[PDB]
């Protein structure tokens, strides 16, 4: 029934900056506000309670404030460890009630993604199936282009890319584009390569082999 | 209009004085006198053992007492005044405990409530 | 040592019911109130109920009152949340946790439990294949090679991956899974190492999917 709205919704910033987020109750919750992170596939992880008490643990950089209604947490310096999403909660009064959560993404330098490729597995092969994968390692922005070239033929319609969440240490992402045919089309062709664009790169970059090799 | 209780966190007394644990609370039907039942619980909200209960007929403001432990507890607020306030007398070092204020009106299950927080007691020896 | 454990994922039909257990150890399990919590991917959290494990008394959100049941085994110091007439909009992670000390001014949640992934489904379970990425000349970087597994054709989420039984930690990527147009999973787990590494080192991935008992080891070598 109390009402608990965050802001932002979302937000970056970069290492070292003094970030606040904040939650406001649509009613008195008499200082009885907790806040939490949680990263992807990980739990929450209880950060502050009773809206200014830190967890033992808990880095001095995070403080929270409040009373009544309007409640704050602040990160005096940003950490890389730092990102995820952080939610609000009012456990005073049934029933509890947490705010929509604050995405909080890390922005950090332009770094170039390290651009690898793996041919299908022999075992995979006499299975029947080829997949083929293209991964770009720890780069900054998230945004970057692959597209999949068979014996300089682009490809369309036959691969599926995954992105990690950001990373803890280094701010990065990585993504993973897997190109899948059938074992008789794999081997009507010779050359495969994937092609990559990215803004930390001066010009495209190609990593390919030979179904030979 | 709404359900909510108002207790300090923390009270502390000398044993073998009296100590005064406030509570009052606000509610729907902002004219009810219908019956009305006052209960204090101790150690855990909801289920810890009651300390003091009493109630009051309806149209009444006399509360009457149907329990007090060691016969040391008694209600200092007239419930009907929206205070529940508990008196605690002769105070040993065994009630160093946390309180639950709670209050119980006839009609829905809803109508009630007790302190999700409640007062820690200290007892000074 | 405080522990909460939860199975990692539930596979169950629509129309049937659940019971998510959370085992406790290395306290005593009485004394201490355990709360759920459901996350909806993509959402936020809710909490379900509050239960004191001493007294099995249980504070329930009027949402879930006909849906969820809390009990306690205090036998088995494990904490129990039942969940009936399940359907697809029931699919989501289910947390315990502990609270520090329930009812002080001073309390919160000092202990949260790892969460199970509960898929509701008809669709029966299906373990993963695993195939490994070899390292090579097109996977190598400055003197740093990568290399991983990839995990093909499982239903449902979610697979854990480690490497080297837990001991390989640092440089590891395992990606989010795609859903493939068969509407099973897949998924690949890479690592970066010294190139240097390659000839004296063992890198196997540990894949386990609980759902359909699949336990696979995949030893991942150059070429």
């Amino acid at each position: 029934d109390i009402k608990m709205t965050q802001s932002p919704s979302s937000m970056y910033a970069s290492l070292g900056e003094r970030v606040t987020i904040t939650c406001k109750a649509s009613q008195d919750i008499n200082s009885y506000l907790s806040w939490f992170q949680q990263k992807p596939g990980k739990s929450p992880k209880t950060l502050i309670y009773r809206a200014n008490r830190l967890v033992d643990g808990v880095p001095s950089r995070f403080s929270g404030s409040g009373s009544g209604q309007d409640y704050s947490l602040t990160i005096s310096s940003l950490e890389y460890e730092d990102m995820g999403i952080y939610y609000c909660l009012q456990y005073d009064e049934f029933p509890y009630t947490f705010g929509g959560g604050t995405k909080l993404e890390i922005k950090r330098t332009v770094a170039a993604p390290s651009v690898f490729i793996f041919p299908p597995s022999d075992e995979q092969l006499k299975s029947g199936t080829a997949s083929v994968v293209c991964l770009l390692n720890n780069f900054y922005p998230r945004e970057a282009k692959v597209q999949w070239k068979v014996d300089n033929a682009l490809q369309s319609g036959n691969s599926q890319e995954s992105v990690t969440e950001q990373d803890s240490k280094d701010s990065t992402y990585s993504l993973s584009s897997t190109l899948t045919l059938s074992k008789a089309d794999y081997e009507k062709h010779k050359v495969y390569a994937c092609e990559v664009t990215h803004q930390g790169l001066s010009s495209p970059v190609t990593k390919s082999f030979n179904r030979g090799e | 209009q709404r359900w909510s209780m108002q207790v300090p966190p923390e009270v502390s007394a000398e044993a073998g004085d009296a100590a005064v644990l406030p509570c009052t609370f606000t509610h729907p039907h902002r004219h009810y006198d219908g019956p009305l039942t006052a209960i204090w619980r101790a150690g855990e909200p909801y289920a810890g053992p009651q300390v003091f209960r009493c109630a009051a007929a309806r149209g009444s403001e006399l509360c009457q007492t149907a329990l007090s432990l060691h016969g040391r507890f008694r209600l200092l607020g007239n419930p009907r005044r929206n205070d529940l306030s508990l008196r605690v007398e002769r105070l040993a070092l065994a009630d160093d405990r946390r309180y639950f204020c709670r209050v119980e009106f006839a009609g829905d299950v809803h109508d009630r409530y007790e302190s999700r927080h409640g007062v820690r007691l200290h007892v000074t020896a | 040592q405080v522990q909460l454990q939860q199975p990692g994922a539930e596979l169950v039909k629509p129309g049937a019911s659940v019971k998510m257990s959370c085992k406790a150890s290395g306290y005593t399990f009485t004394s201490y109130w355990i709360t759920w919590v459901i996350q909806r991917p993509g959402q936020g959290l809710e909490w379900i109920g509050d239960i004191y494990c001493g007294s099995d008394t249980m504070h329930y959100n009027e949402k879930f009152k006909n849906k969820a049941t809390l009990t306690v085994d205090t036998s088995s110091s494990t904490a129990y949340m039942q969940l009936s007439s399940l359907t697809s909009e029931d699919s989501a992670v289910y947390y315990c946790a502990r609270w520090w000390d329930y009812g002080s001014s001073y309390d919160y949640f000092d202990y949260w439990g790892q969460g199970t992934t509960l898929t509701v489904s008809s669709a029966s379970t299906k373990g993963p294949s695993v195939f490994p990425l070899a390292p090579s000349s097109k996977s190598t970087s400055g003197g740093t090679a990568a290399l991983g597994c990839l995990v093909k054709d499982y239903f449902p989420e979610p697979v854990t991956v480690s490497w080297n039984s837990g001991a390989l930690t640092s440089g590891v990527h395992t990606f989010p899974a795609v859903l493939q147009s068969s509407g099973l999973y897949s998924l690949s787990s890479v690592v970066t190492v010294p190139s240097s590494s390659l000839g004296t080192q063992t890198y196997i991935c540990n894949v386990n999917h609980k759902p359909s008992n699949t336990k696979v080891d995949k030893r991942v070598e150059p070429k």
